[PDB]
């Protein structure tokens, strides 16, 4: 595993690196708790620099995407909007997702996670070439996410008066280029906040304003409880290349319409569709004890017959002070199930794939 | 003092504090507390059980993980620290104060010379 560009700042944060696909990165700073309760009420901040930035560009950059992609990037008509998607596979499974941005007619960038990077070059690269796309993979941008209720007033304070000017009021899922910090209002917490790529030779010094704006550095254990209390998806556990979206509670990203759009997997999926499929739904445990990953989830219907399905994400929520996790499951489950932890039958409840918005318990 | 002068400490990174009555109150180094991080449960033992040296008789809950917390010596238990139910976080505040996990009757006077002092720990540490 490779010692990542922020490597001095996050010791002198306090780090305890872990191996994380190939490279050591912070799991904590003292305490995941801590870190939690800092995004959730004021602002925490976390080193994304090994996600994978790609430019595209040319003049078939949108109809290469409109295929490439399950949802329509067509639906971004102002500079700078962005989108979550899915990219699936020929078979509708899920290869990676992703966030988009529009930037002009031919001007297009993708975010993708370090841990399918070369999966997702390769997938991306292959079916660029007919289009004639000049394809940028900017490993020579570093990137910070910082998130909570003042995460982007901190940030400001960084910024110079052209970067306060093209972010101001700036709405979510909108992205700007402004001097040599890209801009983005996206996160991974379910709180307001930004995400801010720029060179990595400018990174460590950046994140180091940023503590002394009062942002707390938070690590790898943060970022799973806090996007899994937002009902936010993990590749790999969430879904995979066997998984539909639909079974992923990605339903809502797929763009039906317009029907004369053809994207990758849209066939299969259109099929899966009418088969039916499973479900991703929330489960709460309320009873003392930690919900993990890859548990038998199970129910018993009207009639008497058990049905099971599966625990793709497991974790205790600081903020609803239960245990949670996600689950994929029979069609047809009802608002209780059973978890088998140990060789105990543990009750939960089941709710959508969501636990909390705006700071609060969705209850 | 992630090591305190004058407890007794163990090979599994726990400590031992003899007290007025002859009983020893027990719980979880620094050391040890920074490696499991934020306790968000414990599950510990009943009150009269009798543990052996190395028996595994609670189970400190992490965001992370489970981890078995074992008898440092044998005896049996006298009392269990209640406030962990309402406040596991004192495991990795005040691991050598409000963070005591429970308090034990040793039965084996060979086993509690064999315990280490604090410089030895300090240097098991060092390692």
């Amino acid at each position: 595993a490779q010692q990542t560009p922020l490597y001095e700042q996050h010791t002198l944060c306090g780090a305890r690196m872990v191996d994380f696909h190939g490279w050591m990165m912070p799991l904590h700073y003292g305490s995941q708790i801590d870190e939690h309760h800092a995004v959730r009420t004021d602002a925490g901040m976390f080193d994304v620099s090994h996600m994978t930035i790609v430019d595209l560009r040319g003049s078939r950059t949108r109809e290469f995407l409109r295929y490439l992609l399950a949802n329509d990037v067509a639906k971004l008509t102002k500079s700078g909007k962005a989108l979550y998607s899915g990219m699936l596979n020929a078979s509708g499974g899920v290869i990676d997702d992703l966030i988009v941005y529009y930037f002009t007619e031919d001007f297009f960038r993708l975010v993708v996670n370090s841990a399918t990077r070369e999966k997702d070059l390769s997938w991306i690269t292959q079916h660029a070439e007919p289009f004639g796309i000049e394809i940028t993979v900017r490993d020579d941008l570093s990137m910070i996410a910082v998130q909570g209720p003042n995460a982007q007033a901190k940030a400001a304070t960084l910024f110079n008066d052209a970067q306060r000017q093209a972010v101001e009021g700036m709405k979510p899922f909108f992205g700007v280029q402004a001097g040599d910090l890209f801009i983005a209002t996206t996160g991974y917490t379910g709180e307001a906040g930004y995400e801010i790529a720029l060179p990595n030779e400018k990174a460590a010094d950046f994140w180091r304003a940023l503590v002394e704006a009062g942002v707390k550095p938070c690590g790898l254990g943060a970022r799973d409880t806090l996007r899994l209390e937002a009902g936010m998806n993990l590749y790999g556990q969430e879904m995979d290349e066997t998984i539909s979206p639909l079974a992923a509670n990605m339903g809502w990203t797929i763009a039906w319409e317009p029907a004369d759009r053809d994207f990758i997997g849209r066939e299969a999926l259109e099929v899966q569709r009418e088969h039916g499929t499973e479900k991703l739904v929330g489960l709460v445990m309320t009873e003392k004890g930690v919900l993990r990953n890859e548990l038998p989830v199970r129910f018993t219907d009207a009639q008497g017959n058990q049905h099971e399905g599966i625990i793709t994400s497991g974790t205790f929520s600081p903020t609803l002070g239960y245990s949670i996790a996600l689950a994929r499951v029979p069609e047809g489950i009802g608002e209780t199930a059973i978890v088998q932890i140990r060789n105990r039958e543990m009750p939960v409840k089941v709710t959508k794939p969501v636990f909390v918005r705006n700071g609060k318990a969705v209850a | 003092s992630n090591v305190p002068a004058e407890l007794k400490y163990s090979k599994e990174h726990e400590w031992l504090r003899k007290e007025a009555d002859g009983t020893y109150t027990v719980g979880i180094t620094e050391h040890a507390q920074e490696l499991l991080g934020d306790m968000v449960f414990v599950d510990l033992p009943e009150v009269g059980a009798t543990v052996s040296a190395g028996d595994d008789c609670a189970v400190a809950e992490s965001v992370k993980a489970a981890s078995d917390i074992y008898a440092p010596v044998s005896g049996e238990i006298v009392a269990v620290n209640d406030a962990l139910s309402d406040s596991p976080e004192l495991v990795n505040s005040e691991p050598y104060a409000g963070g005591w996990i429970f308090k034990i009757k040793a039965s084996d006077e060979s086993e509690l010379e064999s315990l280490l002092d604090a410089t030895a720990y300090e240097a098991l540490l060092e390692d």
